[PDB]
């Protein structure tokens, strides 16, 4: 009873806890696919060839 | 990090789809002059076709 | 004539 009150925060939150772990877990395997658009720019390959064209 | 990835890799997708494609739509709205540029050496070209 | 006018329209158109 001691630890559910922990299961009542930890495992109250055990979805919140791990949504936010894979909320966090995109920001970079996601970067290689919504990270590269930004870096496609960033990258100057479209901001010389905006230019370039 | 939704927005993040909305507003600041998602948005910049669309960015990066819509700046490859700003030139695009100035072309789309130029599109007869950028013929006449772009394509310029068309009916140059086609003058000799006969 | 004819030739030069209408050869002109292809160029206006796991975990």
């Amino acid at each position: 009873i001691i630890e559910e009150i922990e299961r009542d925060e930890a495992a109250l939150r055990e979805d919140l806890y791990s949504a936010d772990r894979k909320f966090a877990e995109y920001y970079n395997v996601l970067e290689q696919i919504l990270g590269v658009l930004i870096k496609l720019v960033k990258d100057l390959k479209l901001e010389h060839q905006h230019k370039y064209n | 990090h939704a927005f993040r990835a909305q507003q600041k890799y998602e948005r910049t997708t669309n960015y990066c789809l819509d700046l490859a494609s700003e030139q695009e739509n100035t072309i789309s709205d130029q599109w007869l002059p950028e013929l006449r540029t772009a394509v310029q050496n068309a009916q140059a070209s086609s003058e000799h076709c006969k | 004539s004819l030739a030069e006018l209408s050869l002109y329209e292809q160029f206006q158109r796991i975990k």
